[PDB]
């Protein structure tokens, strides 16, 4: 089962190892890493807008 | 005809390591570093001294002869296109107190040149790192032209 | 407060009235010294700051 | 933050050289004050020549 | 900025509810602010304000003085009897004669 | 409508299924929980298995590739169709490929619903 | 990985009056080779300056760093051209002669 | 003004070093001289441990 | 005060610009005495390497 | 979009009211350097007093009277 070993595999929201021989640069449309940042945004923006609800 | 393989094919490699319509046949590896001793080059041909190179600002420095792409054209016709790649990496070490460092080592490596480069007048293994030291003289093919690197202590 | 701006009003008018009291010699010594300092610190001077300015 | 700076100072006399050590007939002193009065006195010319160093 | 209509208003209304005032004063004319009324009426429009050309001695006192206590302005211009707004462009415009 | 605004299309639902938030299990991929062959097009002349699928590869291992060449000539149509291991993978192909321009030419990616063995 | 306003072409204000040329190639020189410079003459144009620089890579570099520049004591203002508009015709004659010699020169077609 | 200013000594005949910080005031007493036990307490009780050396 | 200030300054901002260039100066022609002779010995395995 | 051009291409770029200079066949030969081996070179304060002075006093950037500020973009037209 040869399996990926290089350096760094950029995560998914399944975080699954890229094939045996991936020819080991990323090329993706970013719209990955996009939607982690905003997935921890509206986390973010949840805890400010409870702060005010208490005021 | 052709059946279809599962071979590969330059696109990939060429756009990513293309430049200016000259495609480079070296990547730096992720340990490219800049060093804080500076490092300088002193450029003699046949005891005639030249005017030193100040090669501590970048992490990656072409040797060749097509004056396009690369770093320094060394203009001996019996220097290939595309020859050896000055580098500055970035390698551990052991301090005397058995601490892990690293240092930012100065390395050289050719990319298969045609004639030979001469560390200290050896020629040296293509495609692979050798690092030079203080005072370490350096010539390329058959040039007229040899030199000796320093650093600012050194 | 009316009381404090009364004995305000008057210590300004009194400071005009009676001139510098900080008299020549102490402002020369205490300049004098400051350059001295300030030098000796290398301290490059601040500048009007630039409009295209990077921050 | 200043709690810190308590620590910072207590521990600062501490590590001096034979600060403890009375047996020479040595003796610590530490004192503490204010200004004064260091608004209401600034003079404002010098104080045009004293920044005129600066900026 | 001040349009001659609302400078009129201004004379009329302080020499009429005199100098304290400032509410009243200020809620006559629309877009115009108590600190502003205060501000313009002693800056510009009270008859105290002397509107001449500098004597060359006006001009000797000023020069010496914004020599003598640099940028201070509403320290001087009470001791030339002038505005701030005066003395400040006018020694603006003796600086600029001069190169 | 020439297919780069065929790529748009995907683009703009993708982007609009996150806009109106709505959850993973009516997100408009769960109609093919029972595919792993995902269609390319728009592939460049020159492309062999060899660089498909050793790009492809950064979401999973492949199971089957079929590049439709034209036999006469041998030569690349110009897309394929690709058999991952777990449908997952597909989804973050999908996803994540949309839209990669390779050799200028901007790929295009797809689920396939019945996918047909030549 | 440029933003496509980048250009060989720069504009320059707040310039010493009489300067030498010498002077200012060597400001824009230590940035890239020039491939031309001009100064305004007339009096509104007089203290103005644009400033060709033969690679895009030296231009963009140049922008970037000596953007406020402290020259006699005032900053410099510089900025990218939109060279939106021409002032010429092409002159037909001898583009069409130049291209002739180069199709019968390579014997293209 | 010395009406504001407080002046405290350490000598052979003053064990604790007084002091007046920020806002807490403060007593320094050292284990050489007249701590004749050193102790636990409400950790209102800080131990400056010497730096080079590693003891209280 | 400010005149005589500004003029010191000057003096000595002058007099350590011409020693600091001195020295430079002297450790330049040093470097290359030590180049060169370096370079001489050389023309007359405490090394690195990679695979 | 990178190809050189002509001068009389660039007499079409740029408007009137300009004067074509090379300083010097020096610093026209230095031009000649100038790309040639830019790379490599010889590397590149303290305190100092100020003196007195009006330029930048005397620049202006907005235009005078009763005129709307005039952004850092629309110069080159306005």
């Amino acid at each position: 089962r040869p399996r990926y070993s290089g350096p760094a595999p950029p995560p998914n929201r399944f975080n699954i190892w890229p094939g045996y021989r991936w020819d080991g640069v990323d090329r993706s449309n970013g719209f990955e890493q996009k939607r982690f940042a905003r997935l921890a945004s509206k986390k973010a923006v949840e805890e400010l807008a409870y702060k005010w609800s208490v005021e | 005809k052709e059946k279809p393989s599962f071979e590969l094919s330059g696109a990939l490699l060429e756009d990513t390591n293309t430049f200016r319509g000259v495609v480079i046949k070296y990547s730096e590896p992720p340990e490219a570093r800049i060093p804080k001793k500076r490092w300088r080059l002193y450029p003699f041909k046949n005891d005639e001294v030249l005017p030193v190179m100040y090669i501590h600002r970048q992490s990656a420095y072409l040797l060749g002869r097509h004056r396009r792409i690369a770093d320094i054209p060394i203009d001996h016709p019996s220097c290939s296109k595309q020859h050896a790649v000055f580098q500055y990496r970035l390698v551990e070490y052991t301090r005397a107190d058995g601490t892990v460092g690293r240092r930012v080592k100065p390395y050289i490596i050719d990319l298969g040149s045609g004639n030979g480069t001469f560390l200290n007048n050896k020629r040296i293994e293509p495609q692979r790192y050798y690092e030079l030291k203080e005072k370490d003289v350096l010539k390329f093919g058959f040039s007229s032209r040899e030199y000796v690197l320093l650093h600012e202590s050194s | 407060t009316r009381l404090y701006l009364k004995a305000e009003q008057e210590r300004q008018h009194n400071y005009l009235k009676d001139g510098p009291y900080i008299t020549a010699e102490e402002a020369v010594a205490v300049y004098t010294t400051t350059v001295h300092w300030l030098e000796s610190r290398r301290f490059s001077p601040i500048p009007f700051p630039p409009l295209s300015y990077k921050h | 933050p200043p709690p810190l700076l308590v620590y910072k100072w207590c521990q600062g006399i501490n590590n001096l050289q034979d600060v403890w050590e009375t047996s020479e007939g040595e003796c610590n002193v530490m004192l503490e004050s204010r200004f004064e009065k260091m608004y209401e006195k600034i003079d404002l010319t010098l104080l045009n020549r004293l920044l005129r160093l600066i900026v | 900025v001040w349009r001659n209509t609302e400078d009129e208003i201004l004379k009329a209304a302080v020499m009429k509810y005199g100098k304290n005032q400032w509410s009243r004063i200020a809620s006559l004319l629309h877009r115009k602010s108590a600190k502003q009324c205060k501000a313009r009426w002693y800056e510009w429009l009270d008859p105290s304000i002397k509107k001449t050309e500098w004597s060359r001695e006006e001009e000797e006192k000023l020069l010496h003085l914004a020599k003598l206590m640099p940028t201070q302005w509403r320290t001087i211009a009470p001791i030339i009897g002038r505005t701030a707004a005066q003395c400040l462009e006018h020694y603006e415009f003796l600086l600029d004669k001069a190169a | 409508m020439n297919p780069l605004t065929k790529v748009k299309l995907i683009n703009e639902l993708n982007e609009r299924e996150v806009q109106l938030g709505v959850a993973d299990k009516v997100s408009w991929h769960s109609e093919y929980k029972d595919s792993a062959w995902i269609f390319l097009g728009g592939l460049p002349y020159e492309l062999t298995e060899g660089d498909i699928i050793c790009v492809f590869s950064q979401y999973g291992e492949i199971v089957n590739i079929n590049l439709v060449r034209d036999k006469k000539t041998g030569k690349s149509k110009g897309f394929c169709f690709l058999c991952y291991e777990d449908q997952r993978s597909t989804i973050l192909a999908v996803d994540n490929f949309n839209g990669i321009k390779i050799k200028g030419r901007t790929i295009r990616v797809d689920h396939v619903s019945n996918y047909r063995a030549p | 990985r440029l933003p496509p306003e980048v250009n060989r072409i720069l504009y320059i204000r707040n310039l010493p009056y009489k300067i030498t040329a010498e002077e200012m190639y060597d400001i824009f020189g230590k940035y890239g080779p020039i491939r031309q410079i001009r100064v305004g003459n007339t009096p509104e144009t007089r203290g103005t300056a644009y400033v060709v620089y033969e690679d895009i890579f030296d231009a963009k570099n140049a922008c970037d760093h000596l953007s406020g520049f402290n020259v006699c004591n005032r900053y410099l203002v510089v900025l990218y051209y939109n060279a939106n508009r021409a002032f010429q015709k092409m002159d037909t004659k001898k583009k069409e002669e130049q291209l002739k010699l180069l199709k019968e020169k390579y014997g293209i077609n | 003004q010395w009406e504001n200013s407080f002046v405290s000594v350490y000598s052979k005949d003053n064990p604790n070093l007084l002091f007046n910080m920020c806002g807490f005031e403060c007593r320094i007493l050292p284990k050489c001289r007249t701590s004749y036990e050193e102790f636990t307490h409400k950790d209102g009780v800080w131990n400056l441990q010497n730096e080079v050396t590693k003891e209280r | 005060a400010d005149r005589k200030a500004r003029e010191a300054v000057e003096m000595r901002a002058q007099v350590e610009r011409k020693m600091a260039q001195k020295e430079k100066e002297k450790h330049e022609e040093k470097l290359r005495e030590m180049a060169q002779k370096a370079r001489e010995r050389r023309a007359g395995e405490n090394r690195d390497i990679s695979e | 979009r990178n190809r050189p051009l002509s001068d009389e291409e660039l007499d079409a770029m740029f408007p009137e009211g300009y004067k074509v200079l090379p300083p010097p066949a020096g610093y026209v030969p230095i031009r000649t350097p100038a790309r040639k081996l830019t790379a490599t070179p010889t590397p590149l304060t303290g305190f100092h007093m100020q003196t007195e002075d009006r330029t930048m006093k005397s620049v202006n950037d907005q235009p005078s009277g009763n005129l709307p500020f005039l952004k850092p973009d629309d110069i080159q037209y306005f």
